[PDB]
């Protein structure tokens, strides 16, 4: 279950693996070796759950990285920031397939003096960030969206299925606020 | 083992077509797949997203290896 609970008499544990760097800079992306999937039973583009530090949880997608080491895994800024962990700490990664396409999301700025100076945020920020994406999201997140001349930080409040889904092209996005 | 793409794709609904194709394999066989599950051509897509790219735009004739499609990768259908 936790990070932080074991039993005496355990058959290891192939999925805690450490944290590294991402070379993909991409938010919703983690990437491990293939021996790793393998072992794993993980497809390319496949949903995972992470867990983090304080119980913390994040949904991504997966894929392989040639360059990773296999006990490690890539994840950019963002995801360790969700997870609340540091470089070479561990994370526990999960299959996923529990993960639908959502009917609704809901987000907003977690800073409430962009939207007066800067373009429109969905249209500037969301719709490219998600558009064609088939990004997974959980209640929680805080998600940086470069677009226009300066990256927003969105904070999903909330999605239905809750607490995760996928943003597909009908999912409504509420943004508000 | 003589190369092979396993395709999981996802249906508009968002759950799943699945089935492994040798990567020397026109493209086109895939478009023929999905069409004769009920997602024709010239009314959806099939996009992938890392990097996002829409494969339904590319050449029928090149093999999935060429367009690299290979070995393993989930792609979406989405209505155009
Ligand atoms: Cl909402």
């Amino acid at each position: 279950d936790d990070l932080s609970t074991a039993i005496l008499k355990q058959k290891n544990r192939p999925n805690r693996l450490i944290v590294d760097e991402a070379i993909n800079e991409d938010n919703s992306v983690v990437s491990l070796s293939q021996p790793k999937m393998d072992e794993l039973q993980l497809f390319r583009g496949d949903t995972v759950l992470l867990k983090g530090k304080k119980r913390r949880e994040a949904v991504c997608i997966v894929l392989s990285d040639d360059t990773c080491s296999d006990e490690k895994i890539r994840m950019n800024r963002v995801v360790r920031n969700n997870l609340r962990v540091r470089l070479g700490d561990v994370i526990s990664i999960q299959p996923c397939p529990d993960v639908k396409y959502g009917k609704r999301i809901h987000v907003l700025p977690i800073d409430d003096t962009v939207e007066g100076i800067t373009g429109n945020l969905f249209e500037v920020y969301l719709k490219p960030y998600f558009l064609e994406a088939y990004r997974p999201i959980r209640k929680g997140d805080i998600f940086l969206v470069r677009g226009g001349m300066r990256a927003v930080e969105f904070k999903v409040v909330e999605t239905d299925p809750s607490p995760y889904c996928i943003v597909a092209p009908d999912t409504v996005i509420h943004c508000e606020g | 083992a003589e190369p092979v793409s396993k395709l999981r794709i996802r249906t508009p609904s968002g759950e799943f077509l699945e089935r492994r194709f040798l990567a020397s394999n026109k493209l086109q066989i895939v478009f023929d797949f999905v069409a004769s599950k009920g997602f024709p051509w010239d009314e959806y897509k099939l996009l992938s997203t890392f990097p996002r790219r829409d494969v339904t735009q590319l050449d029928p004739n090149k093999s999935l290896l060429e367009v690299k499609l290979f070995p393993q990768e989930t792609l979406f259908l989405e209505a155009k």
